[PDB]
Protein backbone atom coordinates (compact mmCIF):
# COMPACT_ATOMS: atom_id res chain seq x y z
CA UNK A 1 0.00 0.00 0.00
CA UNK A 2 1.25 3.54 -0.92
CA UNK A 3 0.21 7.22 -0.85
CA UNK A 4 -0.73 7.67 -4.57
CA UNK B 1 -8.68 12.59 -1.76
CA UNK B 2 -6.92 11.00 1.28
CA UNK B 3 -7.06 7.45 -0.29
CA UNK B 4 -4.28 4.81 0.07
CA UNK B 5 -3.47 2.62 -2.95
CA UNK B 6 -2.67 -1.07 -3.40
CA UNK B 7 0.07 -1.13 -6.11
CA UNK B 8 -0.61 -4.70 -7.33
CA UNK B 9 -4.45 -4.43 -7.37
CA UNK B 10 -4.92 -3.77 -11.14
CA UNK B 11 -2.43 -6.56 -12.07
CA UNK B 12 -4.17 -9.01 -9.65
CA UNK B 13 -7.58 -8.09 -11.13
CA UNK B 14 -6.30 -8.76 -14.67
CA UNK B 15 -4.68 -12.05 -13.58
CA UNK B 16 -8.08 -13.21 -12.16
CA UNK B 17 -9.95 -12.08 -15.27
CA UNK B 18 -7.50 -14.21 -17.33
CA UNK B 19 -8.13 -17.18 -14.96
CA UNK B 20 -11.88 -16.75 -15.62
CA UNK B 21 -11.20 -16.67 -19.40
CA UNK B 22 -9.02 -19.83 -19.22
CA UNK B 23 -11.85 -21.66 -17.37
CA UNK B 24 -14.53 -20.14 -19.70
CA UNK B 25 -16.28 -18.52 -16.67
CA UNK B 26 -18.84 -15.74 -17.40
CA UNK B 27 -17.53 -15.30 -20.98
CA UNK B 28 -20.39 -13.64 -22.90
CA UNK B 29 -19.15 -13.40 -26.50
CA UNK B 30 -17.41 -15.44 -29.20
CA UNK B 31 -15.14 -13.58 -31.66
CA UNK B 32 -15.03 -15.39 -34.99
CA UNK B 33 -11.80 -14.92 -37.01
CA UNK B 34 -11.95 -16.92 -40.27
CA UNK B 35 -12.54 -20.54 -39.10
CA UNK B 36 -11.35 -19.79 -35.52
CA UNK B 37 -13.48 -18.97 -32.45
CA UNK B 38 -12.33 -17.05 -29.36
CA UNK B 39 -14.39 -16.79 -26.19
CA UNK B 40 -14.03 -13.62 -24.11
CA UNK B 41 -15.64 -11.07 -21.78
CA UNK B 42 -17.16 -8.07 -23.62
CA UNK B 43 -16.02 -5.68 -20.81
CA UNK B 44 -12.34 -6.73 -21.13
CA UNK B 45 -12.52 -6.47 -24.97
CA UNK B 46 -13.98 -2.91 -24.61
CA UNK B 47 -11.38 -1.91 -22.01
CA UNK B 48 -8.57 -2.88 -24.45
CA UNK B 49 -9.88 -2.05 -27.92
CA UNK B 50 -11.41 1.04 -29.53
CA UNK B 51 -13.17 -1.26 -32.03
CA UNK B 52 -14.83 -3.46 -29.34
CA UNK B 53 -15.62 -0.36 -27.26
CA UNK B 54 -17.57 1.06 -30.28
CA UNK B 55 -19.25 -2.33 -31.02
CA UNK B 56 -20.51 -3.10 -27.51
CA UNK B 57 -21.71 0.50 -26.77
CA UNK B 58 -23.96 0.14 -29.82
CA UNK B 59 -27.59 -0.31 -28.62
CA UNK B 60 -28.04 -3.34 -31.03
CA UNK B 61 -24.55 -4.94 -31.16
CA UNK B 62 -24.25 -4.81 -27.31
CA UNK B 63 -26.69 -7.81 -27.25
CA UNK B 64 -24.91 -10.04 -29.80
CA UNK B 65 -23.22 -13.22 -28.49
CA UNK B 66 -21.22 -13.66 -31.77
CA UNK B 67 -19.02 -11.02 -33.52
CA UNK B 68 -17.42 -11.83 -36.89
CA UNK B 69 -14.23 -9.94 -37.71
CA UNK B 70 -13.21 -8.77 -41.18
CA UNK B 71 -12.03 -11.86 -43.24
CA UNK B 72 -8.61 -10.15 -43.73
CA UNK B 73 -7.92 -10.57 -39.97
CA UNK B 74 -5.40 -13.28 -39.18
CA UNK B 75 -6.50 -15.69 -36.31
CA UNK B 76 -2.94 -15.92 -34.85
CA UNK B 77 -2.59 -12.10 -34.76
CA UNK B 78 -5.97 -11.91 -32.98
CA UNK B 79 -4.95 -14.70 -30.53
CA UNK B 80 -1.69 -12.84 -29.62
CA UNK B 81 -3.69 -9.61 -29.07
CA UNK B 82 -6.42 -11.34 -27.01
CA UNK B 83 -3.64 -12.84 -24.80
CA UNK B 84 -2.14 -9.30 -24.46
CA UNK B 85 -5.54 -7.89 -23.43
CA UNK B 86 -5.75 -10.36 -20.53
CA UNK B 87 -2.05 -10.36 -19.48
CA UNK B 88 -0.27 -7.07 -20.55
CA UNK B 89 2.20 -9.46 -22.34
CA UNK B 90 2.71 -9.23 -26.10
CA UNK B 91 4.28 -12.16 -27.99
CA UNK B 92 5.84 -9.98 -30.71
CA UNK B 93 8.07 -11.97 -33.12
CA UNK B 94 9.67 -11.38 -36.56
CA UNK B 95 7.23 -13.91 -38.10
CA UNK B 96 4.07 -12.36 -36.61
CA UNK B 97 4.79 -8.58 -36.26
CA UNK B 98 3.09 -7.62 -39.57
CA UNK B 99 -0.12 -9.60 -38.73
CA UNK B 100 -0.02 -8.30 -35.10
CA UNK B 101 0.30 -4.59 -36.22
CA UNK B 102 -2.50 -4.96 -38.86
CA UNK B 103 -4.80 -6.65 -36.27
CA UNK B 104 -3.95 -3.96 -33.62
CA UNK B 105 -4.73 -1.17 -36.15
CA UNK B 106 -8.11 -2.83 -36.94
CA UNK B 107 -8.85 -3.40 -33.22
CA UNK B 108 -7.70 0.19 -32.42
CA UNK B 109 -5.11 -0.81 -29.79
CA UNK B 110 -2.92 2.31 -30.01
CA UNK B 111 -0.08 1.25 -27.66
CA UNK B 112 0.40 -2.09 -29.54
CA UNK B 113 0.40 -0.24 -32.92
CA UNK B 114 3.10 2.12 -31.49
CA UNK B 115 5.49 -0.68 -30.33
CA UNK B 116 5.02 -2.55 -33.68
CA UNK B 117 5.89 0.65 -35.64
CA UNK B 118 9.01 1.13 -33.44
CA UNK B 119 10.14 -2.54 -33.74
CA UNK B 120 9.66 -2.45 -37.55
CA UNK B 121 11.60 0.89 -37.83
CA UNK B 122 14.57 -0.70 -35.91
CA UNK B 123 14.88 -3.56 -38.48
CA UNK C 1 8.49 -16.66 -23.17
CA UNK C 2 10.06 -13.81 -25.26
CA UNK C 3 7.05 -11.45 -24.59
CA UNK C 4 7.35 -7.64 -24.07
CA UNK C 5 5.10 -6.00 -21.46
CA UNK C 6 3.13 -2.75 -21.35
CA UNK C 7 3.55 -1.50 -17.73
CA UNK C 8 0.35 0.61 -17.63
CA UNK C 9 -1.94 -1.97 -19.35
CA UNK C 10 -3.59 -3.43 -16.18
CA UNK C 11 -4.17 0.08 -14.71
CA UNK C 12 -5.65 1.32 -18.05
CA UNK C 13 -7.93 -1.75 -18.22
CA UNK C 14 -9.20 -1.07 -14.66
CA UNK C 15 -9.69 2.65 -15.43
CA UNK C 16 -11.88 1.70 -18.46
CA UNK C 17 -13.84 -0.87 -16.45
CA UNK C 18 -14.55 1.91 -13.90
CA UNK C 19 -15.67 4.23 -16.77
CA UNK C 20 -18.09 1.46 -17.88
CA UNK C 21 -19.38 1.16 -14.28
CA UNK C 22 -19.87 4.96 -13.96
CA UNK C 23 -21.92 4.95 -17.22
CA UNK C 24 -23.77 1.72 -16.20
CA UNK C 25 -22.46 -0.06 -19.36
CA UNK C 26 -22.71 -3.90 -19.43
CA UNK C 27 -23.30 -4.07 -15.64
CA UNK C 28 -24.99 -7.44 -15.02
CA UNK C 29 -25.75 -7.51 -11.29
CA UNK C 30 -27.16 -5.34 -8.50
CA UNK C 31 -25.74 -5.81 -4.98
CA UNK C 32 -28.35 -4.94 -2.36
CA UNK C 33 -26.96 -3.67 0.98
CA UNK C 34 -29.82 -2.81 3.38
CA UNK C 35 -31.87 -0.18 1.45
CA UNK C 36 -28.97 0.61 -0.96
CA UNK C 37 -28.38 -0.79 -4.46
CA UNK C 38 -25.02 -1.01 -6.26
CA UNK C 39 -24.67 -1.92 -9.93
CA UNK C 40 -21.52 -3.76 -10.99
CA UNK C 41 -19.87 -6.30 -13.31
CA UNK C 42 -19.85 -9.87 -11.90
CA UNK C 43 -16.34 -10.50 -13.37
CA UNK C 44 -14.81 -7.49 -11.55
CA UNK C 45 -16.56 -8.48 -8.27
CA UNK C 46 -15.13 -12.05 -8.64
CA UNK C 47 -11.65 -10.76 -9.49
CA UNK C 48 -11.61 -8.71 -6.23
CA UNK C 49 -13.56 -10.77 -3.70
CA UNK C 50 -13.38 -14.37 -2.47
CA UNK C 51 -17.09 -14.13 -1.55
CA UNK C 52 -18.23 -12.98 -5.05
CA UNK C 53 -15.85 -15.49 -6.67
CA UNK C 54 -17.62 -18.31 -4.72
CA UNK C 55 -21.12 -16.86 -5.47
CA UNK C 56 -20.75 -16.43 -9.23
CA UNK C 57 -18.95 -19.80 -9.80
CA UNK C 58 -22.02 -21.45 -8.29
CA UNK C 59 -24.03 -23.13 -11.10
CA UNK C 60 -27.31 -21.50 -9.77
CA UNK C 61 -26.15 -18.15 -8.30
CA UNK C 62 -24.07 -17.38 -11.47
CA UNK C 63 -27.43 -16.57 -13.20
CA UNK C 64 -28.87 -14.21 -10.54
CA UNK C 65 -29.15 -10.49 -11.45
CA UNK C 66 -29.69 -9.51 -7.75
CA UNK C 67 -27.49 -10.49 -4.74
CA UNK C 68 -28.57 -9.49 -1.21
CA UNK C 69 -25.76 -9.12 1.33
CA UNK C 70 -26.03 -10.01 5.01
CA UNK C 71 -28.15 -7.27 6.80
CA UNK C 72 -25.17 -6.56 9.14
CA UNK C 73 -23.22 -5.16 6.14
CA UNK C 74 -22.92 -1.38 6.16
CA UNK C 75 -23.75 0.30 2.73
CA UNK C 76 -20.96 2.93 3.10
CA UNK C 77 -18.34 0.22 3.86
CA UNK C 78 -19.53 -1.68 0.77
CA UNK C 79 -19.45 1.51 -1.37
CA UNK C 80 -15.81 2.25 -0.29
CA UNK C 81 -14.83 -1.35 -1.13
CA UNK C 82 -16.66 -1.34 -4.50
CA UNK C 83 -14.78 1.91 -5.37
CA UNK C 84 -11.49 0.17 -4.34
CA UNK C 85 -12.29 -2.82 -6.58
CA UNK C 86 -12.59 -0.54 -9.62
CA UNK C 87 -9.75 1.92 -8.79
CA UNK C 88 -7.10 0.30 -6.45
CA UNK C 89 -7.85 3.34 -4.17
CA UNK C 90 -9.15 2.81 -0.63
CA UNK C 91 -10.85 5.70 1.22
CA UNK C 92 -9.80 4.50 4.69
CA UNK C 93 -10.74 6.97 7.47
CA UNK C 94 -10.98 6.90 11.30
CA UNK C 95 -14.79 7.06 11.04
CA UNK C 96 -15.15 4.20 8.54
CA UNK C 97 -12.20 1.79 9.25
CA UNK C 98 -14.24 -0.58 11.49
CA UNK C 99 -17.10 -0.88 8.90
CA UNK C 100 -14.53 -1.18 6.04
CA UNK C 101 -12.57 -4.02 7.81
CA UNK C 102 -15.82 -5.93 8.71
CA UNK C 103 -17.10 -5.59 5.09
CA UNK C 104 -13.65 -6.67 3.68
CA UNK C 105 -13.62 -9.74 5.99
CA UNK C 106 -17.16 -10.68 4.79
CA UNK C 107 -16.23 -10.04 1.13
CA UNK C 108 -12.92 -11.95 1.61
CA UNK C 109 -10.65 -9.12 0.38
CA UNK C 110 -7.45 -10.21 2.15
CA UNK C 111 -5.20 -7.23 1.26
CA UNK C 112 -7.83 -4.70 2.52
CA UNK C 113 -8.28 -6.72 5.77
CA UNK C 114 -4.45 -6.62 6.22
CA UNK C 115 -4.12 -2.80 5.84
CA UNK C 116 -7.14 -2.24 8.20
CA UNK C 117 -5.54 -4.51 10.87
CA UNK C 118 -2.23 -2.57 10.51
CA UNK C 119 -3.92 0.89 10.65
CA UNK C 120 -5.95 -0.15 13.74
CA UNK C 121 -2.80 -1.57 15.48
CA UNK C 122 -1.00 1.82 14.94
CA UNK C 123 -3.77 3.75 16.79
CA UNK D 1 7.07 -1.33 -22.85
CA UNK D 2 9.60 -3.45 -20.83
CA UNK D 3 11.25 -6.90 -20.73
CA UNK D 4 9.18 -8.48 -17.87
C1 LIG E 1 -12.83 6.58 -24.52
N1 LIG E 1 -13.66 6.11 -23.35
C2 LIG E 1 -14.44 7.16 -22.63
C3 LIG E 1 -13.69 4.74 -22.95
N2 LIG E 1 -14.50 4.36 -21.89
C4 LIG E 1 -14.59 3.04 -21.64
C5 LIG E 1 -13.91 2.10 -22.39
CL1 LIG E 1 -14.12 0.49 -22.11
C6 LIG E 1 -13.06 2.56 -23.45
N3 LIG E 1 -12.21 1.71 -24.09
C7 LIG E 1 -11.40 1.96 -25.24
C8 LIG E 1 -11.66 2.97 -26.20
C9 LIG E 1 -10.69 3.36 -27.15
C10 LIG E 1 -9.44 2.71 -27.11
C11 LIG E 1 -9.16 1.69 -26.14
C12 LIG E 1 -10.11 1.29 -25.20
C13 LIG E 1 -7.74 1.22 -26.34
C14 LIG E 1 -7.25 2.08 -27.51
O1 LIG E 1 -6.15 2.11 -28.03
N4 LIG E 1 -8.32 2.93 -27.93
N5 LIG E 1 -12.96 3.87 -23.72
C1 LIG F 1 -8.52 -18.62 -6.50
N1 LIG F 1 -8.79 -18.56 -7.98
C2 LIG F 1 -8.30 -19.71 -8.79
C3 LIG F 1 -9.46 -17.46 -8.58
N2 LIG F 1 -9.71 -17.47 -9.95
C4 LIG F 1 -10.46 -16.47 -10.44
C5 LIG F 1 -10.96 -15.46 -9.64
CL1 LIG F 1 -11.96 -14.31 -10.27
C6 LIG F 1 -10.64 -15.47 -8.25
N3 LIG F 1 -10.92 -14.41 -7.44
C7 LIG F 1 -10.79 -14.31 -6.02
C8 LIG F 1 -10.79 -15.42 -5.13
C9 LIG F 1 -10.39 -15.29 -3.79
C10 LIG F 1 -9.97 -14.02 -3.36
C11 LIG F 1 -9.96 -12.89 -4.24
C12 LIG F 1 -10.37 -13.00 -5.57
C13 LIG F 1 -9.45 -11.69 -3.48
C14 LIG F 1 -9.16 -12.26 -2.08
O1 LIG F 1 -8.69 -11.69 -1.12
N4 LIG F 1 -9.51 -13.64 -2.08
N5 LIG F 1 -9.89 -16.47 -7.73
CL1 LIG G 1 -2.96 -1.14 -26.54
CL1 LIG H 1 -7.97 -6.97 -1.48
Amino acid sequence: WVIP
Amino acid sequence: DSCIQFTRHASDVLLNLNRLRSRDILTDVVIVVSREQFRAHKTVLMACSGLFYSIFTDQLKCNLSVINLDPEINPEGFCILLDFMYTSRLNLREGNIMAVMATAMYLQMEHVVDTCRKFIKAS
